[PDB]
């Protein structure tokens, strides 16, 4: 998903040559990508909060493992 | 924010086409005709060329979430086996063998006395 | 006792 858009943006910045009988590619390019923006895994929340959730659940994973060492 | 930056590009392009084709559109001058709107598109591209890279890190960050939760499941899946073997462990052991201790040992001790006790009322049945 | 110790040391 995400790496593709950077390629889509690159393609959309190298179009619209001239004016004649033409193909509505720029119109289909903002729509195609606009779907990609709606499908990004992570824009729904901030990045810092997700990273904090990682360590908080690593704390229990570490604690469980650490308490799994006293288990022996 | 990202979606807004795109509807601007289409609207600016749509208005630009009208006044390069419709000669009577000179009076209705709006966005997508001057050089200021073109500069706004560049800034929108710059802002739009920053919010994706921030999101790419978010997706990788979210991927690290699944692997950790899998370890939590693995660290908790064995618990179902842990609880299964504790009930088995308790049932394996003969608990409260003190009753059998004071009963069996008392019978044993004396083994030399029970034999002599049973040698003198033998054939006790019909 | 050995299985539990093996269980203790191993994931299973």
């Amino acid at each position: 998903f995400l790496p593709l858009v950077h390629n889509i943006i690159k393609c959309m910045d190298k179009d619209s040559p001239e004016v004649h009988q033409d193909l509505n590619a720029l119109k289909s390019k903002f729509q195609e990508m606009r779907k990609l923006i709606s499908t990004m895994p992570g824009i729904h929340l901030s990045p810092e909060q997700q990273q904090q959730q990682l360590q908080s659940l690593r704390e229990q994973v570490r604690t469980k493992n650490e308490l799994l060492q006293k288990y022996k | 924010r990202l979606l807004s930056a795109l509807e601007d590009l289409e609207v600016l392009s749509r208005e630009l086409i009208e006044m390069l084709a419709i000669s009577r559109n000179q009076k209705l001058l709006q966005a997508g005709e001057e050089n200021q709107v073109l500069e706004l598109l560049i800034h929108r591209d710059g802002e739009f060329q920053e919010l994706m890279k921030l999101a790419l890190n978010q997706g990788k960050i979210h991927h690290e979430m699944q692997v950790l939760e899998k370890e939590v499941e693995k660290r908790d899946s064995d618990i179902q086996q842990l609880q299964k073997q504790l009930k088995e462990a308790e049932q394996i052991l003969a608990t409260a063998v003190y009753q059998a201790k004071e009963k069996l040992k008392s019978i044993e001790k004396s083994s030399e006395e029970i034999i002599k006790y049973a040698h003198r009322i033998s054939a006790s049945n019909a | 006792l050995e299985r539990v110790i093996e269980m203790i040391q191993n994931c299973l």
